[PDB]
RNA sequence: GUGGGAGAGGGUGGUGGAAUUCCCGGAGUAGCGGUGAAAUGCGCAGAUACCGGGAGGAACGCCGAUGGCGAAGGCAGCCACCUGGUCCACCCGUGACGCUGAGGCGCGAAAGCGUGGGGAGCAAACCGGAUUAGAUACCCGGGUAGUCCACGCCCUAAACGAUGCGCGCUAGGUCUCUGGGUCUCCUGGGGGCCGAAGCUAACGCGUUAAGCGCGCCGCCUGGGGAGUACGGCCGCAAGGC
C-alpha cells in the first residue's frame, strides 16, 4: 500500500539468469522478480522467454503499487537484456527513459580462471 | 626557487567569515613554507562532474607561486590538514602548449 | 640536480685558460661533480639499481680520463687529484 | 563525423582548468577519445590525456558516465 | 661545453576514482548461484536484485598504438621531490683520452626460503559437487601457503630477435615515434614492412644483415646414458655453478 506513482526499474541479466528489481524515485525496492521467481529453475531461467516473463512480472507486481511510470537502468550484458527491455516497454508501465549503467572496474580485481 | 600552481578546492557550503578564515590559513601556510604569491584566480562556485565529499559543488581556488622545491610536498600536506579543505593539486608551471593553429 | 651557475663555478674554477670548457682537468671535475650527487642519492634510496649503474659508468669515465692525465702529464694528474681529494 | 580538433580555435592542451573545451575530448561516457576522433597528434593526445586525467582528479570531468538510449 | 627535446627508465612520499569483499542502515520476497545438463554451496537468523553510509586490500578502465623507455630482467591513474640513460642543433673546448673484455663486482621474471607485517580478489595443496569404465583431471562450490609491503636470501627461464659487442662499407620504396631545417620535402636518432647486390640447406636475411670486412669475448664437435654420478665452490633449505 504505496501508490508510488512514478518510479524506476533494474534489469540485472547476467547468461545464467535476469532478474528485475522495481523500485521508488529513491531507488528503495517496491517489488522484484527473475527467471527462478517464475516456474523456471535450470539453464532456462537465463532463456530471454523467461526474462520476458520476469519483466511482466514485476511490472504487473509494480502496477498494482499503482505505478504509471518507470525508468528503465540496465546492468549485465546476458542473453535476453534486450528481451527484459522490450516487455518492460509493452508491459504498459510507460517507459521514460531507458540508461546502461552496467558496472566495470579501472582494473582492481583478479578475476576466476573462468574470466581470464 | 621554482614557479608552480595551487589548486585548492573547498566546502561551498562555506559562510563568508569561515572561507575568509580558511584562506587567511592558506595565505599563511603559503608564506610560511616560502612561497611568494605571482597571481591568484579565485572561480569559487563550480559544478563538479562527481560528488565530493557528498558534495556535487566546489569552491575552486588557484595560486601560482614560486617556493623552495624541498618544501612543497610539506606544504600540500599542511594545506591538506584542514578539515574544510576537500582537494589539492600542486602543477610545476608549463609554457602553454598549443595546438589546432 | 646541478644547476647552470654551480656547473659553470666548476668549470671556471677548474679551466686550464680562459675559455677551457673541455679539458681533461674540467671533464674529471665535472665527473666528480655528479658521482658525489650520485653517491648521496644512493646513500638514502639504496635500492635504485639503475642509477647506480650510471654512477658506475661515471666512475668508469672518470678513471679513464684520469689514467690518461697521469699517463700524459703527471703533474697535472697529482695536481687535479689533490685538488678534488680523489684516490 | 568530424574530428574535434577540426572544430576549435587555437587553445591551450596543457590547460587542465578549461572545462569547456576539455568535455569536447570525452565520450558520451567518460572515456578520453581515440586519436581518430580526436584527430590530434601522437605528442597532442599523449598531453591531452594528462590534462583530462588532471580535470578528472580536480573534480571538473568525469571518470564516467551512464549510457542513454540502449 | 652551450642551448633545446621525447620518454610506463629508476627511487621516496603522497593522493584519485571505478570495481570486488565485508560491515551498518533502509526498502524488499523466495530464491540466488552455477552448468552441457546438474549438484555441492548460499538464503526465513531474510539471501539475490536496489538505494545510502563505512572499513579494507589489491590493481590502475578509456587514452593504448602494429606506440615509448631501459643493458637486461622489466616498466604504464595522478602529483611533488630525488635520480639514470639518451637524441638533435651550434662546430665552442680537450687532443687518440679508443674497442673488446677471461677473473672479479653488481643487476637479475616467476616460483621458492628466513624474520616481521598485511590479507580485498585470486588461488598449488587440500576439502566437497559433478562427469567418467575409473576421474587422483578438465567443469562447479569452498579454500591454505602464496599472491601484496619491509629487510635479508635464492641466480633459474622458450632470461628469445632462440641472432655477443664495437667500427667501416654495400640500391631503393613504404609506414611510424622523436629532434632540427630555408617545414612540398630535405636532414639526424629509434621502431616496423616490402625489397638491390649479395648470403642461405632451405625457410628466409637484406643500411634495425643472417651481406662485405677488421678487432675482442663466450660457445660447439653424433644420439641415449645425463645436466646424471663423483669432486669442488656457493645456499638456511629447496637447490644452483
Ligand atoms: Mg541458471
Ligand atoms: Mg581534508
Ligand atoms: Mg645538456
Ligand atoms: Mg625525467
Ligand atoms: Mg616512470
Ligand atoms: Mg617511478
Ligand atoms: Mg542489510
Ligand atoms: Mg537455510
Ligand atoms: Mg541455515
Ligand atoms: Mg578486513
Ligand atoms: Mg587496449
Ligand atoms: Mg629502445
Ligand atoms: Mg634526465
Ligand atoms: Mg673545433
Ligand atoms: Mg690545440
Ligand atoms: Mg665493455
Ligand atoms: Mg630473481
Ligand atoms: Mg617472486
Ligand atoms: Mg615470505
Ligand atoms: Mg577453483
Ligand atoms: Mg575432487
Ligand atoms: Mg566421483
Ligand atoms: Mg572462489
Ligand atoms: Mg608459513
Ligand atoms: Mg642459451
Ligand atoms: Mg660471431
Ligand atoms: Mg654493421
Ligand atoms: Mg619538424
Ligand atoms: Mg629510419
Ligand atoms: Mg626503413
Ligand atoms: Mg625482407
Ligand atoms: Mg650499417
Ligand atoms: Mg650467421
Ligand atoms: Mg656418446
Ligand atoms: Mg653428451
Ligand atoms: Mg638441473
Ligand atoms: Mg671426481
Ligand atoms: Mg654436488
Ligand atoms: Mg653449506
Ligand atoms: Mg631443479
Amino acid at each position: 500500500k504505496r501508490q508510488v506513482a512514478s518510479g524506476r526499474a533494474y534489469i540485472h541479466a547476467s547468461y545464467n539468469n535476469t532478474i528485475v528489481t522495481i523500485t521508488d524515485p529513491d531507488g528503495n525496492p517496491i517489488t522484484w522478480s527473475s527467471g527462478g521467481v517464475i516456474g523456471y529453475k535450470g539453464s532456462r531461467k537465463g532463456t530471454p522467454y523467461a526474462a520476458q516473463l520476469a519483466a511482466l512480472d514485476a511490472a504487473k507486481k509494480a502496477m498494482a503499487y499503482g505505478m504509471q511510470s518507470v525508468d528503465v537502468i540496465v546492468r549485465g550484458t546476458g542473453a535476453g537484456r534486450e528481451q527484459a527491455i522490450r516487455a518492460l516497454q509493452a508491459s504498459g508501465l510507460q517507459v521514460k527513459s531507458i540508461v546502461d549503467d552496467t558496472p566495470v572496474p579501472h582494473n582492481g580485481c583478479r578475476p576466476k580462471k573462468k574470466f581470464r | 626557487m621554482r614557479r608552480y600552481e595551487v589548486n585548492i578546492v573547498l566546502n561551498p557550503n562555506l559562510d563568508q567569515s569561515q572561507l575568509a578564515l580558511e584562506k587567511e590559513i592558506i595565505q599563511r601556510a603559503l608564506e610560511n613554507y616560502g612561497a611568494r604569491v605571482e597571481k591568484v584566480e579565485e572561480l569559487g562556485l563550480r559544478r563538479l562532474a562527481y560528488p565530493i565529499a557528498k558534495d556535487p559543488q566546489g569552491y575552486f581556488l588557484w595560486y601560482q607561486v614560486e617556493m623552495p622545491e624541498d618544501r612543497v610536498n610539506d606544504l600540500a600536506r599542511e594545506l591538506r590538514i584542514r578539515d574544510n579543505v576537500r582537494r589539492v593539486m600542486v602543477v610545476k608551471s608549463q609554457e602553454p602548449f598549443l595546438a589546432n593553429a | 640536480p646541478i644547476t647552470k651557475e654551480e656547473k659553470q663555478k666548476v668549470i671556471q674554477e677548474f679551466a686550464r685558460f680562459p675559455g677551457d670548457t673541455g679539458s681533461t682537468e674540467v671533464q674529471v671535475a665535472l665527473l666528480t661533480l655528479r658521482i658525489n650527487r650520485l653517491s648521496e642519492h644512493l646513500k638514502v634510496h639504496k635500492k635504485d639499481h639503475h642509477s647506480h649503474r650510471g654512477l658506475l659508468m661515471m666512475v668508469g669515465q672518470r678513471r679513464r680520463l684520469l689514467r690518461y692525465l697521469q699517463r700524459e702529464d703527471p703533474e697535472r694528474y697529482r695536481a687535479l687529484i689533490e685538488k678534488l681529494g680523489i684516490r | 563525423k568530424a574530428k574535434v580538433k577540426a572544430t576549435l580555435g587555437e587553445f591551450d592542451l596543457r590547460d587542465y582548468r578549461n572545462v569547456e573545451v576539455l568535455k569536447r575530448f570525452l565520450s558520451e561516457t567518460g572515456k578520453i577519445l581515440p586519436r581518430r576522433r580526436t584527430g590530434l597528434s601522437a605528442k597532442e593526445q599523449r598531453i591531452l590525456a594528462k590534462t583530462i586525467k588532471r580535470a578528472r582528479i580536480l573534480g571538473l570531468l568525469p571518470f564516467t558516465e551512464k549510457l542513454v538510449r540502449k
